[PDB]
């Protein structure tokens, strides 16, 4: 099994247990994520006021398109990695994924940044940002993630594998692997900050002694497991990643048989960003008892 | 209180006095002088765009 | 009362440079608007320059655009017009004109008394008569006409008249053709539309022996008419 | 049209000058006083407006007891108030009536309400001397000065009905600063309450 | 003895129900049902005077119909300009909680009052181009909750010590004090001649008053609670009345009785405007339910309903001109409606 892209040698699997694992899970995902994601979008559309929605809106709204481009996931992969699409629609799908994906992470993280602004420094200033200033915060996000994955839809695409035509960006080979170096970042740098507002966010809530009524006592669960759900979709994902880089750099080349089940693990593992997509809502929608 | 209220029985028979006429009639005026000046009011009729200030 | 002062004027040698300045006192100086206008020693009045409120906007005559520069310090409710290359022409009796502007304000309406200073497309204003001979008790008529209308499509048509007194500042009478400016009295009376206006004269007495100055404001660079002299 | 355009410049300066008022006033606190006659008030002729710094906060305390007239009528002016201070001259204990009017009146639904119980020291001296079934016949205890506090106390506090809400009692001898404390903590507080409400997270 | 005059007194309000009785040879619906309802009579927002930082409490109309004048509880009395939404002036208050305004009939003064219980004449055409205070009305022992000028010198006020009373600009006193009423008089209105008004009382009784005279004229009664607002038919004959009992009444003077009542099982909230239209055929209420609801005032049935405020109305001031209906409400957006 191999494939030569950008003059460098990489290997790629068609192991027929992605087409048996993937399409029902990521098909419960896409269910879970529509409905949900989908009854919140047409309440905020049709059942915003303050900056805080705003930076929620921001969140939905890239989850929304996350969603709505599944399906072409379930066409690629009921079709065993057959791109019968092409070029255009390759490339269009490959940004959309990535464009989506991040900007979900990132409002994610702005999100609990703006609560631990509003619940350790209420007073403070950046509490009190208009509406128009979250709006052109939130175009500035945008173009953050606009930027820091346009060079995809550069990327020549798609490539013949032998019978069938490969759509993907994930070929396992040593480069200037910049996207796969953004996947790395994305979660790490995010888990940092994530991780850090909750934590100080519950030691402030702790320390006035104010989770002594029910209700923060039930905004302290949810502000706790806010990074315990991220955690649990993103990490194995970006740490079977990192594994895929410490076996291509130990093991050598030309020997690429033995990836057949890391690389089965990490494209089914992988649906878990969907998976969050689908528990996203659950900030928002499935909220407080306002909800 | 004996003084206020004599003032204010006094008030009573005062506005007690006062000329009144049948109801048919007050309502027939309101309703003539209605009538008599519906074409000028820009909000119970349409205005154009060619009248109306608030284009 | 409202007082207007000027200082700065005497005698250059042209080519040289000087500074004018306006003191302003008695009034909200930081929210009215500036002008500087010019009367050549035996002539009409000539515009010179603008700033607005908060210095937010400045306009130049044609004649003087660069060679001036119009500056004002709200905080100590002076105005500054800063002046170089004087030509031969530029002798003149330089006036400090207020003015505001929202709906139902009157521009113009006070004048300063005005600094000698002496050397060693736009549309155009026009007098049809230079001298009337009057006398008191007759009515009189005074009349303007403008290269373009002035009636503007949102229903104001922008000419004033001016009053300038023998051996004095002008002061305001008509604005926007059919207005009576603040404390004139009530003998005096515009008309017209389009491109001619008339102010109209009743019952006349001799305070009111001067030259009338039609003038626009629809568009800058302002411009006086000729003057009319009604002479006793 | 060279005259509408400084119209329109001079519209524009004046909403600057709005908007950087707006900017100026959103940086204090209001907060509505009130209490019964010689209550506490003073030791802590139309609205009487009254205002003091602390921790860079500018509070601005509204007694609002000068108005001869219906609650009702005008009451609907301090919708916006932060929070209540309610005070309790408790060496008197006659204004839970006007404590229940309050609290559960429509607009305060969702605005907490602070309780200094005032001349604390007095009510205990007064203990010595009177029992506290005198002002409460219902009283069923011993006569002392904790349990006493305590049952008033929570009498106050037993007024509310709504959830949406708290009541921050609190005791002072009217002889110590840390008045100024108590009120910016428990404000504190109520604006952290206000702000996880804002997140749709409260 | 005044056990006596106790009686005689009901014996007086008994004749008055007895010849008001007697008068109602007819209703309002019952001459108007051979009259062609206006139909749907819709209204959409042309502009939107944004700029108060809090609730807006007070709205008037020059009487050149252009100005607008609206006070708001950020402090500041703001003069509009309704053909272009530029703003003109921006007055400073000296309280913040004002909650009345008025802009004078020749358009050089504009009144301000509220819990302060003192009227501020500011005076707009000052020869050093700021606006300014010209006189401190003082003496009301409450709140002024509405005031309305009847020139540039004397100005009627109502306050919510049970009192209106009309002062004289020029030198500050009181010229005529108006008593009688039980509870706060939370609303006044000047008939379109200003040689009369009527003023609405939170003890539900709504009074016919006489500048002239200094004394009461006609009383008036049938709500359940407070009267909210209160204004004048155009004719000068009738005026309409909306209380808190979720209701408007319109009561004519010659006949010195309650002929309609326009009201609807769906609405609980109370009236805060009563103001009509120019020829008298719309009555334009304004509700605390976000709505404004324009009753037919002779078919006594609703005409139509206009929406779009996130919070309570606060005024439904009605052009001179009839040309526009302004609406300002608790969430600051005064919007222009026609
Ligand atoms: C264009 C299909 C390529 C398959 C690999 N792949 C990717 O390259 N980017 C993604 O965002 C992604 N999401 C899922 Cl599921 N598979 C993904």
């Amino acid at each position: 099994h191999f494939l030569e892209i950008d003059k460098k040698n990489c290997c790629v699997f068609r192991d027929d247990f992605i087409v048996k694992v993937l399409p029902p899970v990521l098909g419960l995902e896409f269910i879970f994520g529509l409905l949900g994601n989908g009854l919140a979008l047409w309440i905020f559309c049709f059942h915003s006021w303050k900056s805080s929605r705003i930076f929620l809106f921001n969140l939905a709204v890239a989850d929304f398109l996350l969603i709505i481009c599944l399906p072409f996931l379930m066409d690629n992969y009921v079709r065993r990695w057959d791109w019968k699409f092409g070029d255009i629609p390759c490339r269009l799908m490959l940004f959309m994924l990535a464009m989506n994906r991040q900007g979900s992470i990132i409002f994610l993280t702005v999100v609990a940044v703006d609560r631990y602004f509003r619940v350790v420094h209420p007073h403070h200033a950046l509490n009190k940002i208009s509406n128009r200033t979250a709006a052109i915060i939130s175009c500035l996000l945008w173009g953050i993630t606009i930027g820091l994955t346009v060079h995809l839809l550069k990327k020549k695409m798609p490539i013949q594998n032998g019978g069938a035509n490969l759509c993907s960006s994930f070929s396992i080979c040593h480069t200037f692997q910049w996207h796969e170096a953004m996947f790395l970042l994305e979660f790490f740098l995010p888990l940092g900050i994530i991780l850090f507002c909750s934590a100080r966010i519950i030691w402030s809530l702790r320390q006035r002694q104010m989770d002594r009524h029910a209700k923060i006592k039930r905004a302290i669960t949810f502000i706790m497991v806010v990074a315990i759900v991220f955690v649990i979709c993103f990490l194995p994902s970006v740490v079977v990643r990192i594994r895929i880089f410490w076996l291509l750099h130990t093991s050598g080349t030309q020997n690429c048989e033995v990836y057949r089940s890391v690389d089965l693990a990490f494209f089914i593992t992988l649906s878990f960003t969907y998976m969050n997509s689908m528990l996203d809502p659950v900030v928002y929608y499935f909220s407080s008892p306002s909800f | 209180s004996i003084a206020q209220a004599r003032k204010l029985v006094e008030q009573l028979k005062m506005e007690a006095n006062i000329d009144r006429i049948k109801v048919s009639k007050a309502a027939a005026d309101l309703m003539a002088y209605c009538e008599a000046h519906a074409k000028e009011d820009p909000l119970l009729t349409p205005v154009p765009a060619s009248e109306n200030p608030f284009r | 009362d409202v007082q207007l002062v000027e200082s700065g004027g005497g005698l250059v040698q042209p080519g040289g440079s000087r500074k004018l300045s306006c003191s302003a006192s008695g009034f909200a100086f930081s929210s009215f608007g500036m002008h500087w206008v010019r009367q050549a020693p035996e002539k009409g009045l000539e515009w010179v320059a603008y700033i607005s409120s908060g210095s937010g906007t400045i306009y130049y005559a044609d004649t003087v655009k660069g060679r001036f520069t119009i500056s004002r310090d709200d905080p100590k409710n002076t105005l500054f017009l800063q002046m170089t290359s004087l030509r031969s022409e530029d002798t003149a009796m330089y006036y400090c004109v207020r003015s505001i502007y929202y709906y139902g304000s009157s521009p113009f309406d006070f004048w300063g008394q005005g600094t000698t200073l002496t050397v060693s497309s736009d549309i155009v204003m026009t007098q049809a008569t230079s001298s009337v001979p009057v006398t008191p008790g007759e009515s009189v008529s005074i009349s303007c006409r403008s290269s373009k209308s002035l009636l503007h499509s949102n229903g104001n048509t922008y000419l004033y008249w001016f009053l300038q007194r023998p051996g004095q500042s002008p002061q305001l009478l008509i604005y926007r053709m059919s207005n009576l400016a603040s404390g004139v009295p009530d003998r005096f009376s515009g008309s017209g539309s389009g491109t001619a206006f008339t102010l109209t004269i009743s019952r006349l007495e001799a305070e009111d022996v001067g030259v009338y100055y039609c003038m626009q404001h629809l568009e800058y660079p302002l411009t006086f008419g000729a003057g009319t002299k009604l002479e006793l | 049209s060279a005259e509408e355009r400084a119209a329109l410049e001079r519209s524009k300066a004046i909403e600057k000058n709005l908007k950087e008022d707006g900017i100026s006033a959103a940086k204090d606190v209001k907060l509505l006083l009130l209490g019964a006659d010689n209550s506490g008030k003073s030791t802590i002729t139309g609205i009487v407006e009254t205002h003091f710094t602390f921790k860079n906060l500018h509070f601005r305390l509204f007694d609002v007891g000068g108005q001869r007239s219906e609650r009702k009528k005008w009451i609907h002016c301090f919708e916006d108030v932060t929070a209540i201070i309610f005070c309790v001259d408790l060496s008197d204990h006659e204004s839970l009536m006007l404590f229940d009017s309050i609290c559960n009146n429509k607009f305060f639904i969702d605005t907490s309400i602070i309780l200094f119980l005032n001349k604390k020291d007095l009510f205990g001296e007064k203990i010595k001397k009177s029992p506290l079934t005198i002002c409460f016949p219902e009283y069923t205890g011993p006569n002392t000065y904790e349990d006493a506090a305590a049952y008033i106390q929570a009498q106050f506090e037993s007024k509310n009905r709504s959830p949406n809400k708290e009541i921050y009692c609190h005791m002072t001898c009217a002889t110590d600063t840390n008045n100024a404390q108590v009120i910016f903590d428990a404000v504190t507080d109520i604006i952290i309450a206000n702000n996880l409400r804002g997140c749709g997270l409260y | 003895e005044l056990d006596q005059l106790r009686q005689e007194a009901e014996q007086l309000k008994n004749q008055i129900r007895d010849a008001r009785k007697a008068c109602a040879d007819a209703t309002l619906s019952q001459i108007t049902n051979n009259i062609d309802p206006v139909g749907r009579i819709q209204m959409r927002t042309r502009r939107t005077l944004r700029g108060h930082l809090a609730k807006i409490y007070a709205m008037h109309w020059g009487t050149d119909s252009r100005l607008l004048v609206s006070a708001s509880q950020d402090g500041k009395l703001i003069i509009w300009d309704s053909y272009t939404t530029n703003k003109v002036h921006a007055i400073p208050l000296r309280s913040s909680w004002v909650m009345t305004c008025a802009y004078a009939p020749s358009g050089n003064y504009v009144a301000c009052g509220g819990l302060d219980n003192i009227c501020s004449i500011y005076n707009l055409k000052t020869r050093e181009g700021n606006v300014r205070v010209s006189r401190e009305l003082a003496g009301h022992t409450g709140y002024l909750s509405c005031c309305r000028f009847l020139d540039d010198n004397q100005i009627v006020t109502s306050s919510g010590d049970t009192t209106c009373a009309l002062w004289d600009i020029e030198t500050g006193q009181q010229t005529t004090t108006f008593t009688g009423h039980t509870g706060d008089v939370m609303s006044l209105s000047l008939a379109p001649d200003t040689r009369l008004f009527v003023s609405g009382a939170c003890d539900a009784s709504a009074k016919l008053w006489d500048v002239r005279e200094g004394m009461c004229r006609q009383t008036f009664t049938g709500h359940e609670s407070d009267i909210n607002a209160i204004c004048f038919f155009p004719n000068g004959n009738a005026f309409a009345t909306g209380s808190d009992d979720a209701t408007c009444r319109l009561f004519d003077l010659r006949a010195d009785q309650e002929l309609m009542t326009y009201s609807h099982d769906n609405i609980i909230c109370g009236i805060t405007s009563v103001s009509f239209s120019k020829s008298g055929r719309l009555l334009l209420a304004g509700y605390d339910d976000f709505n404004c609801n324009v009753w037919d005032a002779l078919k006594a049935d609703r005409a139509g309903v206009l929406a779009g405020h996130d919070n309570r109305v606060s005024c439904l001031g009605v052009t001179d001109d009839g040309m526009a209906v302004a609406t300002g409400s608790w969430d600051s957006f005064l919007k222009i409606w026609n």
